[PDB]
């Protein structure tokens, strides 16, 4: 994820 | 300004520009993920895209209109995700998704790993049609992601 | 802040792609802000  | 299809959406002050998500266009709709644009106004081109509906729950929203996307994972077959990562080109990747078993029920989800940014990316079904949005999802131990198929009601 | 769309492609079924991924079977809670958790 870089949760979103 | 409202022609179907994948669009980034972006963010800039005085400065360059940040890709923060993605949505899809259709029937002149915008739909997104909610913590792409906190559920703010967008531009296209010279026009303004209102927000129109929208849940912090399932992380959506929506522009100009209701929710438009309503084909839903069959629970059985191999699904693509039209990832548009920022600084990259639009590329379909396919993938048989997992199970978000909830209280309330199943939902698909796929364990691709992309950039914050690429939030938004459309789930297609075989017939081209968008089953559900990219980018909410949860952390498993060894720190890889897997997303939520995030899809809307059409009412 | 200028917060701004741009058309990035046709959306369209790739034919011939090869699948990658798994499939985890995940047991999972979502809050009323929208984030998903394990449950564990």
């Amino acid at each position: 994820k870089g949760x979103k | 300004e409202t022609t179907d299809g994948v669009y980034r959406v972006m963010t800039r002050r005085l400065l360059g520009s940040t890709q923060v998500g993605v949505g899809v266009m259709q029937e002149g709709v915008f739909h997104t993920m909610w913590h792409v644009t906190k559920g703010a106004a967008l531009r296209s081109g010279e026009g303004r895209l209102d927000p129109y509906w929208g849940d912090v729950k399932q992380d959506l929203v929506s522009y100009c209109g209701p929710w438009k996307l309503d084909a839903a994972w069959d629970g059985l077959s191999e699904v693509q995700l039209l990832a548009v990562p920022p600084g990259e080109r639009a590329k379909n990747i396919q993938t048989l998704p997992g199970i978000f078993k909830t209280k309330d029920g199943d939902i698909g989800a796929v364990a691709l790993d992309y950039p914050a940014g690429t939030s938004g990316s459309p789930i297609l079904d075989k017939c081209g049609r968008v089953i559900g949005l990219y980018g909410n999802g949860v952390v498993i131990k060894n720190g890889s992601y897997v997303s939520a198929i995030t899809q809307g009601k059409r009412e | 802040v200028d917060m701004y769309i741009e058309r990035a492609g046709d959306i369209t079924w790739e034919k011939d792609a090869e699948v990658t991924g798994n499939s985890p079977r995940l047991d999972v809670a979502l809050d009323e802000s929208g984030d998903f958790s394990l449950v564990e």
